[PDB]
């Protein structure tokens, strides 16, 4: 009918010269065509480039750090301890800091230079065992711990005006010591009332880099002017150095994309660090419209973002009655501040501003995060181009990985951006259409691809665009 | 005589098992469980919990096996129980979406681990990586094609291969454990998440992971001793497996932590980096060769299944043809190596899987309320091994639970699904329902003379 053949009219059929070639040559075909493909599997491999190494980065090069300078209005009334800045880490967790900046601990009068001894804590503090436990609570949570030795720090004149090699011996002998107890860094402060400055440094360095690799040593100054900060940076270049040099101004966006990019051209692209400061809160120079723009700009430059405590939520020392602003009090619920009662609200707090999503404590928790897992904002290679009047707009990019697009404005008035790049290197061209991660003010959703050239700003805005490497 | 040749051994049925159900899963991504538990001992838990449910269901099967001897796994189950329509319907999905898909994907992950070490953070190029895929897809369909022995052979050498790198990991992470640290493992089930949603999720990801234990169910015909090898290999390769992952991700957790764990791209690449100094390209060659196993177990398996459909009358009947020496389904291998092949060509086909994550549990329950209907309708049957009633309606929960989570979320993709599992429905009522001498007769001229042409192209008779 039209059944298929049986065993014996198969074997008669399919062994005539004909068939016998054809199965042959049909065999030699696939084979040839196997090793072809293998060859051009082969042949496109050795034709793919390369891509770069690592830089094998240490762990103040992959988040923030977070100063607290006075301790006791960190919590507040009787538990200022060591003692009672263990049960904080889960919140300093939330923010994913790195790295945390106690103040001096250590016992100083006053002037007095010979009684002020820099291994002995302060009984006002704790005592030599619970900051073992805190180093050790820490170390589980992944945050390491910087220990401030200024010396003078309580006193108008930090570095004890009338000698200057005694106090040197007592920083020389504190760095071996606390280095052994195991603490991961350390900060002097105001370094410009210290003479000898850059010997002394480079000394410090020394013993703090010789101890390990993985130490860091971290210097502050009160200066502003270039010339200075350039100047305490010759011999030493892996020190990470606090200062006023972003603080001046920036009135006008152009000016802090000049401040910018000149410190980058004239240090030679090196690591560097990123504050406002080396000891005060951002409301100490900004109007609060600001604050949102300048930490998405922190978090965005290639070096390391300090920050001290309150910056997250947005504090201000003068936004309530009477205190010293140098240390106010951080507000964690609305019975934080017992006096004056009642003058404290929802949105000026740790735990009323957890829920809003459009606070201020959200955007810091975001940006941070991006910040410690993305490799371009690891890492990458920054490059500025110019835009229109009074914005700054640059460019994250580390190798095939996702690019970053940051556009700020620092102005009262609407913009349109217009990104004229035509100088970006051609491994972080810009494309038509890029994302969105987040914008400062309300207004869009993100995850929605949007067009570079229309592209409209409204007063005081910043935007996260995102792209892929692509051609 | 032109038959199948019974030669499968109780070794070969293990690592046909083993290497089916260990697969690149327990390399690339142990992290749904981790980020739907949040804690290391809870997911451990999970990960216990899911062998146990897949040891309830390895029974099941192991009990269907014995009693209906027949190869296909579940096209023969359903057909002895609802015949027929269903089992049209389970042959043409697997046909259709099932099998090319993840013989494609397995194929295209071993070509991306062969060349890892040359390209660490890179993003390896694209077209270099089908053509290692077609290479290894045509190399294996050639072997089995071959000999029976010589696939059994490679599915024993690449079984040794990632059972040994498995005991490589976790003797380095029991040493490390014991040795001086223990660190992870002392504030264990701390901001655990005690939730419903969590932990169904955690449960439904550990599940996916011991997917694969009905392997020697497609070539029941082939075992030497099917009432005793069968069972037994069951029996011998579920707590292999079971404690293999539940170590595996001891040995993952006592190196690394959670927070990069739950950032990487492969947990076995970055634990190899952190643990070996050199010799870290030695757990990407592992990878490969684990992926070389798998594919080599799910091409034996298609084409069984489709030599079963070839000869129950769907199917055409050139596909139930038996080479003359060296007894092999040689047409069968070739479609299904070229239904391979032409799934290759479909750039995204990781979406793919997101199509038969609803079909595939709902056929193994369906396989499993057959058994159950046939232990109610027919109880006379010759039963080799007969267990208890607890074991298919506990499966038959599990597989209701397996199939309600695609159905709630990603509910798209399950219409999707059943509308691919129903377009054979053509074929059924108009080809195979109405008998022969009244289909027409053009249609049947042709496929008898490319039946026959095929037939003295591959040498092959049907059986006798
Ligand atoms: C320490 O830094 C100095 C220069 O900043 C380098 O050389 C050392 O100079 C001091 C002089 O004050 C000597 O006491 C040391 O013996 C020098 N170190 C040597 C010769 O190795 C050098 O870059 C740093 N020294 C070390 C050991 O790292
Ligand atoms: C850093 O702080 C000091 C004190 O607040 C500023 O003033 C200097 O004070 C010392 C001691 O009184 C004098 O020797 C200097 O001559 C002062 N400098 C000036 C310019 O008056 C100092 O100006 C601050 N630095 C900056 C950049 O503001
Ligand atoms: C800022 O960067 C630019 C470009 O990288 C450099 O400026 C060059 O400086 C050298 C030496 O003075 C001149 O020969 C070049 O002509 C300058 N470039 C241009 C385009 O004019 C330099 O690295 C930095 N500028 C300064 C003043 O140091
Ligand atoms: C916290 O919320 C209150 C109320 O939403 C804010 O108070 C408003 O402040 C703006 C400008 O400061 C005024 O124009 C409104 O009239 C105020 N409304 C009320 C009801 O007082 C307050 O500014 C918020 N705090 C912060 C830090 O943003
Ligand atoms: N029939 C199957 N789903 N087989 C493979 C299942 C997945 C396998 N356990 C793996 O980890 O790769």
């Amino acid at each position: 009918k039209f059944t298929g053949l049986s065993k014996e009219e198969l074997l008669k059929v399919a062994g005539s010269p004909g068939w016998v070639r054809t199965r042959w040559a049909l065999l030699l075909l696939f084979w040839l065509g196997w090793l072809g493909m293998l060859a051009g599997a082969v042949v496109i491999i050795v034709r793919a480039p390369r891509c770069r190494e690592l830089p094998a980065q240490k762990w103040w090069h992959t988040g923030a750090l977070y100063r607290i300078g006075d301790l006791q209005a960190f919590q507040g009334h009787g538990a200022g301890n060591l003692a009672g800045l263990k049960g904080r880490l889960d919140y300093l967790s939330s923010l994913k800091v790195k790295g945390l900046v106690l103040g001096p601990i250590h016992k100083n009068q006053k002037d007095d230079v010979a009684q002020t001894d820099l291994l002995q804590i302060d009984p006002n503090f704790g005592s030599k065992e619970d900051f073992d436990s805190l180093l050790q609570s820490a170390k589980k949570k992944s945050i390491r711990v910087i220990l401030d030795l200024t010396p003078n720090y309580r006193g108008e004149n930090s570095w004890f005006s009338t000698q200057v090699d005694t106090v040197a011996t007592k920083v020389k002998d504190a760095l071996e010591f606390w280095l052994q107890a195991g603490v991961d860094g350390f900060q002097v402060r105001d370094i410009e009332n210290l003479k000898d400055a850059s010997s002394f440094l480079a000394e410090w360095q020394n013993i703090t880099k010789g101890f390990s690799e993985d130490r860091l040593l971290i210097a502050g100054t009160n200066s502003s002017d270039l010339q200075q900060i350039l100047s305490l940076l010759e011999s030493n270049k892996d020190l990470l150095l606090t200062s006023s040099y972003l603080s001046d101004s920036g009135s006008t966006g152009e000016h802090t994309k000049s401040l910018v990019t000149q410190y980058l051209n004239a240090t030679g692209n090196r690591w560097c660090s990123w504050s406002l400061s080396q000891a005060r809160l951002l409301t100490s120079f900004l109007p609060a419209q600001l604050l949102r723009l300048y930490q998405l700009m922190l978090f965005t430059l290639p070096g390391t973002p300090v920050f001290s405590y309150g910056d997250e939520i947005g504090l201000d020392a003068a936004a309530l009655p009477g205190q010293p602003m140098e240390a106010p009090v951080m507000l964690w619920d609305e019975s934080s501040f017992p006096d004056i009662p009642g003058a404290v609200s929802a949105n000026m707090t740790v735990k009323g501003q957890s829920e809003d999503p459009g606070s201020l404590l959200s955007l810091f928790r975001r940006l941070s995060d991006q910040r410690s897992k993305e490799r371009s904002l690891l890492h990458g290679d920054f490059h500025a181009f110019s835009a229109g009047p009074g914005l700054f707009s640059y460019i994250r990019h580390w190798d095939q990985n996702e690019r970053f697009l940051v556009v700020l404005n620092f102005g009262d008035v609407g913009l349109s951006a217009g990104l004229q790049a035509s100088d970006l290197p051609a491994s972080a061209s810009l494309p038509a259409k890029a994302d969105l991660l987040l914008s400062t003010q309300p207004g869009r959703e993100e995850g929605s691809p949007l067009e570079l050239e229309r592209l409209k700003l409204e007063p005081h805005e910043g935007l996260l665009l995102r792209f892929p490497y692509a051609a | 005589q032109v038959k199948l040749k019974k030669e499968i051994s109780l070794l070969n049925g293990v690592c046909l098992i083993v290497g089916n159900m260990i697969g690149s899963g327990i390399f690339v991504s142990p992290k749904g469980v981790l980020i739907y538990s949040a804690s290391f001992g809870l997911s451990l838990v999970i990960w216990a919990v899911g062998g146990l449910f897949s040891v309830f269901g390895a029974l099941c099967y192991a009990e269907l096996g014995t009693t209906i001897k027949k190869s296909g796994a579940s096209y023969a189950y359903i057909l002895e129980a609802f015949g027929g329509f269903l089992a049209f319907i389970r042959l043409w999905t697997s046909l259709l979406i099932i099998e090319p898909t993840s013989q494609a994907i397995i194929a295209i992950t071993f070509a991306n681990y062969m060349v890892q070490p040359l390209f660490p953070s890179c993003f390896a190029p694209y077209a270099a990586s089908r053509l290692l895929a077609a290479a290894c897809i045509c190399l294996l369909t050639f072997i089995n094609c071959a000999y029976v022995k010589w696939g059994t052979l490679v599915q024993d050498i690449f079984t040794y291969a990632k059972v040994l790198a498995l005991i490589a990991v976790i003797v380095a992470g029991i040493v490390r454990l014991g040795q001086g640290a223990s660190t992870h493992f002392e504030n264990s089930f701390e901001g655990s998440s005690f939730a419903v949603g969590d932990i169904a999720l955690a449960l439904y990801s550990a599940l996916f992971s011991y997917s694969g234990w009905d392997t020697l169910n497609y070539v029941t015909e082939e075992i030497k001793n099917p009432e005793r090898n069968l069972p037994l290999s069951i029996g011998i390769s579920m707590p292999i497996v079971t404690i293999i992952y539940i170590l595996t991700n001891v040995a993952y957790y006592t190196v690394l932590d959670m927070r990069d764990i739950l950032a990487s791209d492969a947990v076995a690449v970055t634990f190899a980096d952190q643990i070996f100094g050199i010799f870290n390209w030695i757990i990407p060659l592992s990878v490969a060769l684990s992926c070389f196993g798998g594919l080599n177990a799910s091409i034996v398996a298609a084409s069984r299944l489709f030599f079963v459909g070839s000869r129950e009358g769907h199917l055409p009947d050139a596909i139930c043809m038996i080479h003359v020496e060296r007894f092999t389904p040689v047409p069968s291998l070739l479609f299904n190596g070229i239904m391979a092949l032409i799934y290759l060509c479909v750039e995204d086909i990781f979406q793919l899987i997101n199509y038969y994550s609803f079909s595939y549990w709902f056929f193994v329950g369906l396989s499993i309320v057959g058994q159950l209907y046939l232990r109610w309708k027919e109880p006379d049957r010759p039963r080799p091994l007969k267990l208890s009633v607890f074991f298919p309606i506990v499966f038959c929960l599990c597989t209701i639970f397996l199939v309600a989570v695609p159905l709630y979320s990603d509910t798209i993709n399950s219409l999707i699904g059943i509308a691919i599992a129903l377009s054979g429905l053509p074929f059924y009522f108009l080809i195979i329902r109405v008998p022969e001498h009244k289909r027409p007769l053009y249609l049947r001229r042709i496929v008898g003379s490319a039946t026959r042409y095929l037939q003295v192209l591959c040498m092959s008779v049907a059986a006798e």
